[PDB]
This record gives C-alpha cells, structure tokens and sequence, in this order.
RNA sequence: CAAGGAUAGCACCGGUGAUUGGAGUUAAGUCGUAACAAGGUACCCCUACGAGAACGUGGGGGUGGAUCA
RNA sequence: AUUGGGCGUAAAGCAAGCGCAGGCGGAUUGAAAAGUCUGGUGUUAAAGGCAGCUGCUUAACAGUUGUAUGCAUUGGAAACUAUUAAUCUAGAGUGUGGUAGGGAGUUUUGGAAUUUCAUGUGGAGCGGUGAAAUGCGUAGAUAUAUGAAGGAACACCAGUGGCGAAGGCGAAAACUUAGGCCAUUACUGACGCUUAGGCUUGAAAGUGUGGGGAGCAAAUAGGAUUAGAUACCCUAGUAGUCCACACCGUAAACGAUAGAUACUAGCUGUCGGGGCGAUCCCCUCGGUAGUGAAGUUAACACAUUAAGUAUCUCGCCUGG
RNA sequence: CAGCUAGUUGGUGGGGUAACGGCCUACCAAGGCAAUGACGUGUAGCUAUGCUGAGAAGUAGAAUAGCCACAAUGGGACUG
C-alpha cells in the first residue's frame, strides 16, 4: 500500500491512503513525518516524541 | 507456467544504413490452474524476445472463475478494433473455435464455446480482444452478492 | 418594432397567460409579416430568409397542434393570414 | 416534497485502506 | 425533498433515466433524478425491490402533472455500485414486445428483467409464473 | 444513427463477392433469354492463344488464351498444364477463380474435357487439369 | 359471341457500325521533377483561362507546410 | 450491423438550415382495447420441416400418427405503442427587466493614399526581381507637395474572439433587424425534434445589363532560372475584380466533426446575461475553443459544443 | 416509374352462369385505385416442402403431393 501527502493539484485515485497534507504549507507535512516516525517508534518500544501533543513543533519553512 | 507463444511479429526499424530486425513476440503463460497472463516484447533474435515476453507475461497472472464453463452470456470483445464474439455453447455440442481462440479458451479452463472472429486477422489484437472478452465476464456470485437480492436468478 | 408585448396581451385565453399558443402564433405571424417586409426590402438577407422559413413553418406546426388538441382553443383563432 | 421512501442504504467511510489490515 | 429548481424535460423520459444514471455513475455521483410516471415510478420501485438502487423519493409540486423522482444509486460495502449500466427495452421506434412464451432469463439466471405484462411491473420469475406476457421495459443486472 | 436510420439503409448480407461475372449465362435458341439451370460447368472456345508480356508481379512469358464461353462475354484465361492442347479453336471446359499475375486474365480452364490433354503422371494435378490415370 | 388484319405522321426493345472516345492492367518512355522538404516557388481546393503536360495565376477557403515565441 | 460498424484524419455527414409526410416524443386520471399480452375453437392434407413408430441384409429408401412451418375467430386486464380532457411547465417557445456582437441586406457620408487634371521644379534616370531584363523617359519621365473627379477596400482598434443555419461580417452612421445571454419563479400546456418531398441560401470566380479600369489582375505581352515552360519572380494590360437585379446553387462549405433533446469534472484561457461589488482576481447559466477525469476512439485524438452518455430523425460509406 | 382509370366506378329495370348482385345490358352519370410507393415494368405457378446457416432469411416450387391456368398460339362454342 501507498501513503502519500495528496495535494489539490494531484489525483486521489492513485494512493492507497489519501491524506490531505500540504507540502506548500509545512505545518501538515512536518507533523505527518514526525507522527509516522513515532508510530514505528512506539511499535519498537522506545520513547515517543509526538502524536500526543495538542500542537507539536512549529517547523514552518520559509 | 507453460509460457506458450501465440504469434511473433516480423518487424524492422530503418536506421542509418540497413534495417535493424527486432521482431516482436507475444506469449501467454498459464499453469493449468486457470492462471492466465499475456505479454508482448521484442529483441534482436527469437530467444531473447521470447524470454522478455515470458517475463512480462509471468509478472502478472490471473485466474478466472468457471461456472457452466462456457461464456454463459453473449459478449463481443474489442481491443484496438478487433471483433471476437463469444456466446454460450451447451456442454454437449462440442467445441468449435479458432486456433488462437481455442488456445485462449482452453488455457482458462473453460469448455465448448461459440466463438467468431471477425474482420482483421492480425493475431496480436486477436489475442488482446479475446482476452478482453473472456476476462470481462462477471460471475453469478458477483451479482448474487453485490445486489441486495441474494438469490441469483 | 418586434411587437414583443403588444401581440402577447391580445389573444390571451386566461387571466394571466403570456405564452398562450394563440399568442405564440400571433407573435409568429406578426414577425412573419415584419420579416416579409424585411425580405422584400432586403432580397439578399439569407439569415433572415432562413429565420422566416423557421417561423412560418413553426406557425404551421402550432396550428396543426391547435386543431389536433382542442377545437375551442382555435375557435377564437381563425385570423391566420391567408388568401 | 417527497412522497415515498424505502430501502435505506449506507456505505463505509471515504478513506481507502488496502486489505484493511496487515498484522 | 424540495428540488429548489425544476429539471428540464427530455425528448423521452426513459432515455432521460438512462442518461442521468449513466452520467451519475460516470461522474462518480450517487443521486439521480428522472421524471415521475406511474410506469416510471413502478419501474424504479421494482428496481429497488431487486437490490439495484437505493431510496427513491417522488416529488410532486402542486399536482400529479408536475411530478419527478430523485433516487440514490445502490453502493455495496465493497464500493461497487449495484447499477452495472441500466438499459431501456421499450425504445421509441424499437418497441420490443415479447409474449409469455418469449420471456427470457437475463444472462442465464443472473440478472433481472422488468416486464409489465397486463396489470403492472412484474419481475422475470413472477412473469413466467403468472403465465402472462407483455411489454419488457428495462434491463438492469 | 438509430434504428430508423439503420432501417432507411438496407441491412442484408449478400455473399462474398467475386470478380467473375462471365460465368453465369448459358442460353437456348428460339427464345431470346438467358436460362439459369445451376449448371456446375460451362464450356468455351479459346481463339487467341498466344504469348504477350505479362503483368509485373511475375516475370516470365506467361501465356494467355482469349476464350468465349457459352455466354456472350469473352474473357482471358491462363493456360492449364505444362504444354497446352488449346489449338486456337478447341472447345474445352472452363473453370473459375482468379489468377493475379497476368494482364486481363482472371479465369481458368477445366483441362481434359473432350478436347484437351495436359500433365499426365503429374505429382500435383491430374483431373482438375485432366490427364490419364497415374500411380502414386 | 370472335381469330387476325392495317392505317399516318407517330410508339418501344436488342445488336452492330465507316472512325474509334474513355478506362485499367502491359520484359519496356520520353517532357519534367511540377507535388511530396518551405520540393529549390508554399500547397492544394471552388471558379476563369492558359499549359501537349505537370501545374500556374485572378477572387475566395483552409493547411492535405515547415523548422520556429 | 435484427443477432454483428463508422461518417474529423479509412471505402467514411446532404453544404447547411427550415420544415409537411414519415419516424418517434414530459406526467395525470378513466375509457375505448385500436395494437401488446392472455386462454380457447377451427385449421395449416400425406412423405416430410421436428417428432413417436414401422420396415426392407443395416443403411440408402418408403410409409403412419402427432407437433406443427400459417391464417380466421373469440372474452378479458389498462400496466405498456398511439388517442381522449384539462390544468403543471419542465423542452416547444412566450411574457417582464436587461442585453454583447465587424450578423445580414438596403441606404448616407468621408478622405489619409494612388491615377487624370493644376501649379511647379529637376537633371538621366525610373520599373524590378534570384542577376537582371520588358516597359516609362530629355517633348521632363521617376521623383516632389497638396487640392477637385473617380472608384477599391477601409493601418491599430481585432480579443487561446464576438456574431453568424455552415456559408461569411472590420472607417463610421441609420432602417428592417435574425438570432446569442441570463434574472426567466411567471406563462397555452406536449404543442415537440429530425426530416427523404419541397423552400432558401452556400464564399468567390466567371458572366447578361449600367458605370470607373483610379488600382489590381486572370487571359495577354516581354525578360528571365528548368533540357522547353506555358510553371517562381517582375513589369504592365481586356473582361472581370467593385457596386445593383443577379446568375452558376458548386468548395479546403474545416471543428475536415448532421441536426434536436437530457446529463458529464477540474483546469487553461476570449465573450454575454442576471445578480453585488471599483474594474481582472466575484457566483450562476450559456455561445465559440483547447488540455484533461469518467467516458469514447484504430491511434492521433473528442471530451460539456463529443467522436461521450442515451434517445429521435435524415442522408451517406459497405474497396480503389 | 407521380399519378392510374370512360362498363373503369354507383345505383334502378331486364337478362344471366353453379347463385342476389355491373356478371352484362338500356337510364342517368363521374366516379373508382393511389405519395404510407397505386399502375406499368422483368423474373417467378402458390404451398406442403428438397436444401443451406446457428439466427436473420435465401434457394427452387423440383423428388413426393394439394388448387388455378395450360392443351400447337387466340378464340369460340358441344355434352356435361
């Protein structure tokens, strides 16, 4: 299966897991990368950084 | 994985002096379990093209359902404007088809079938159209489950 | 000069009917007369000649229907230009 | 306004999950 | 369900039904609209009864004269629509009438045929059982 | 296009068409009409049996014969068998079919019929190109 | 009852014809590569005429033209 | 092609529109049952089509019964093809409010600019392609500047265009004004659409009549590259080109895409309407276009205007 | 192939073959078939059925047989 950060100019009939995450707006993509890391981190029984915070690190790209 | 060939296309591309002969082949792969896969490729000589087509065809194998093992509903398949019509043959009338059509039908595990190839006789689109016609048929179970009415009649 | 509203309020069948088959055919006939004056003044108006043919034969169709469906619906409509 | 109603129909939520599970 | 806008009448209503359904399944739409006839409401109801399409709502504005119907297309849990492409049989200029002795079974006992024999819409099995034949209206399987 | 448009145009399969319209007529006298009697065979007389330069797809001295059938039309045929007994007035029997390597020639001859001898003890043809009995 | 009759200018069908038109196939053409590349000149087409002939220009239509923004 | 296609590029959409016949066409109730269906009666002779059976050495072949390959009649249902009545419009179209466009034809005016005519001047050239040449020219040509007559069409405005039945329309204006567009709830109330028949137009050429030939130019005359060359080009010049009655009623009539109905993204970009705001960047629905989803096609490529979706109809292609 | 048709078409009296009746005759007459394809035009007896294909249908009306015409061609009449 495929997991992708679909954009409005893309097509949603191509990815097995369509997620409306913008790359132009970094607030979505950074969060999703961190949480995808954290999923397998907690799956491997190690301390987890994010996915429990109301507002995680503001990694806004200039 | 029989990887049976159906037709080789004699082709040649013109270049700077002479003509490069890279004749294409088309093969059909099956393992007597209903598996079907078609693959077209090309190379300088027969063995390399055959091997490439075999790899391309075996990369995707498909099995089709058998119930009343003919094409139990009349349907015509067209792939690049090639008419191949299959209609239900009763299980006691004997199989009457064309050689390529017979190969496609028997490789899928079916029985006697009322076939008719029309117009052009180029085997590449003949095989493509026959594959499209045979593979686009739906199972009785398909409609039996997709429709709210469970009874298939 | 098309006689847009004047011809429509004349042949009304009901209290409020601005599209009555009677008023449609009256508008068609008025436009046919106007476009016939047009054609005699302008013999090389091809577009208007086509439009006039369309209007006159649509009037013929409407009259055919009005005779087909209801007698009274064309009992008050016997003013179609003829002779 | 409506006059008849019969056979309510619903489907799964519009997020595709391939095979639904891979455990 | 108030329309808030009236749909425009087709040349023929059954072809309107076909066009609307096919363009809805083509454009990934779930709701279809059509005119409302006793024949057409009957055919929509009998299509629903055989698990082909979802809820139908008959919409009357101020009289039976202006009546339409909006029906949802069935969508199985596998996201496969039960409408495999509706077709009309009572075609204008191709009106095909089959007697009781010529009532067929759709693709060898897989589909459903809509037959108004002598009193109303009847499915294929009851039409064979009722020993009465008549007009065949539409094919949905 | 719709059913009526497909009705306005005739919809009927005729047959596989051929290019031999000179193989149908065999008439009687005392009646100016052509009689159709499903004749399995027709005869004719070849008059101009000579050699001309044939058409391009085959380069040889392809010999041809201008035959008149029992019909009115006169057509050109290809000589049957290695060596012909078609002696410019021979009343023989004529086949059908078309050859595509001679100019003006798209017919054949039933060789052996009452006035012709060709290719006896042949490996390929002995009756369609009429000849005496060979062995295997 | 009724066979056939023939009338004067008239009415139809089939075929041939002194001379042979056009057509397509022909060991084998010269006139040109006109046109297909922008075909060494843009084309072709409706129409008028030239030209043995490609084709041409006149008005009109587009690209059945192009490297190229 | 009814079992079994296309009409943009294949044999491949009248040239297009209008529209009678025909072909088909929103809903309503109930009826006639006109048809559809229903069930019955008679009957379709024998071999036989199919089928039960019988035999001749089996078979070939012959015979018997029925089913029947058809037709006449019969009582029903009103769901279905068509009709009946009216209100509903929702396509036919119509009204009110607005509305873009070089639509068309007819009419009115104008001169930038050339030629003739007027003023002149001036010296040796002008005319022009591939190099030049034909030709004009010392009597004054070319040039030089405007002005009256003349007639052509009207630099930019000119739109990833508008309008327009395709055809076609660009100085401006007027008359008739066709149709495009929405706000179109409202409105007779299925009236409808195609449409062989028929009617009309279909560019332009050319041409009968009356004009100018000012300008152009077929034909024409010459020079010139081709082996000639009529073909590239240049120069001039008759009809004609330009106008009106017009005719030929033909096209590369092209979107090479027949119309009408219902629906189908997004986006790219030109335009119209209503709505509400400064205009673009706002929404809705449409006209003319495209990439492109689904869809379609032989692929190229259509794709909201289909070659789609389905319908209706007409015409055509069933090889050159 | 856009119209065909002056006992053709209708009625009254009479005669009439196998019968009432335009079947025909005297009267009066202008009606009658057709654009949805009338008429003429070439082939073809029609049918059960020989046969072919799977179907649409086609083929011939032949073996075998049912009904009209046919008797050198056109007629006329004989008995019946």
């Amino acid at each position: 299966p495929v997991v992708a950060l679909c954009n409005t100019n893309t097509n949603p009939e191509l990815v097995d897991f369509i997620i409306p995450a913008n790359n132009h707006q970094p607030q979505s993509t950074c969060l999703l990368m961190n949480l995808l890391a954290d999923a397998v981190a907690e799956a491997k029984a190690m301390p987890t950084m994010f996915a429990y915070k109301p507002d995680e690190e503001i990694q806004i790209e200039i | 994985f029989e990887e049976r060939i159906v037709k080789l296309k004699r082709i040649s591309k013109t270049t700077k002096g002479g003509r490069n002969m890279r004749f294409s082949v088309l093969v059909v792969v099956g393992n007597r379990k209903g598996k079907i896969g078609y693959g077209i490729a090309k190379a300088l000589e027969v063995p390399n093209a055959i091997k490439k087509a075999i790899k391309a065809a075996h990369n995707s194998l498909h099995t089709i359902e058998i119930h009343k093992g003919s094409i139990y509903h009349e349907v015509i398949g067209r792939s690049g404007a090639s008419r191949v019509l299959l209609k239900p043959a009763p299980q006691g009338t004997g199989i009457i088809a064309g050689g390529a059509i017979r190969a496609i039908i028997e490789l899928a595990g079916y029985s006697d079938i009322y076939t008719k190839n029309l117009g052009r006789n180029t085997p590449i689109n003949m095989i493509h159209a026959t594959m499209d016609g045979i593979l686009k048929q739906l199972s009785p179970r398909r409609v039996a489950i997709l429709r709210n009415k469970n009874l298939n009649e | 000069q098309i006689d847009k509203n004047g011809i429509i309020k004349s042949a009304q069948l009901h209290d409020k009917d601005v599209g009555s088959i009677q008023v449609q055919v009256s508008l068609l006939t008025s436009q046919i007369k106007q476009l016939t004056d047009h054609l005699l003044a302008n013999k090389k108006d091809f577009i208007s000649k086509r439009g006039l043919y369309a209007k006159v034969s649509k009037r013929k169709r409407l009259l055919k229907y009005l005779k087909h469906n209801d007698l009274e619906a064309y009992r008050n409509l016997v003013k179609t230009l003829n002779l | 306004r409506t006059e008849k109603a019969q056979k309510p129909k619903e489907e799964l939520w519009d997020v595709v999950q391939k095979m639904g599970n891979f455990d | 369900i108030t329309t808030t806008k009236p749909i425009k009448a087709h040349f023929d209503p059954v072809a309107d039904l076909l066009t609307k359904i096919n363009n809805a399944r083509k454009a990934k739409l779930m709701t279809v609209t059509t005119i409302a006839s006793k024949l057409k409401i009957a055919i929509l109801e009998i299509l629903v009864k055989e698990g082909y399409l979802a809820n139908f709502q008959v919409l009357e504005n101020k009289s039976k004269t202006k009546r339409i119907v909006t029906f949802n297309l069935k969508y199985t849990q596998r996201r496969i629509p039960s409408i495999n492409g509706v077709k009309q049989i009572s075609k204008p200029g191709l009106r095909i009438y089959r007697p009781f002795e010529k009532l067929p079974l759709v693709l060898n006992g897989l589909g459903i045929a809509i037959i108004s024999t002598s009193d109303g819409v009847m499915t294929d099995k009851v039409a064979r059982l009722k020993k009465i034949g008549g007009e065949i209206l539409a094919y949905v399987w | 296009a719709t059913i009526a448009q497909l009705i306005r145009k005739p919809r009927k399969k005729k047959k596989v068409k051929s290019k031999s319209p000179a193989l149908h007529y065999n008439l009687n006298l005392l009646n100016k009409k052509v009689t159709n009697v499903y004749s399995p065979l027709k005869r004719g007389v070849c008059t101009r049996v000579g050699t001309m330069t044939p058409k391009k797809p085959n380069s040889a001295l392809r010999k041809y014969a201008k035959v008149r059938l029992t019909n009115g039309f006169e057509v050109l045929t290809y000589i049957p068998g290695e060596g012909h007994n078609l002696q410019e007035h021979s009343v023989t029997l004529l086949r059908g079919g078309r050859v595509k390597d001679l100019p003006g020639v798209r017919y054949h001859i039933v060789r052996g019929t009452l006035d012709t001898v060709g290719v006896e003890k042949r490996r390929q043809q002995r009756s369609a190109y009429g000849a005496k009995k060979p062995k295997a």
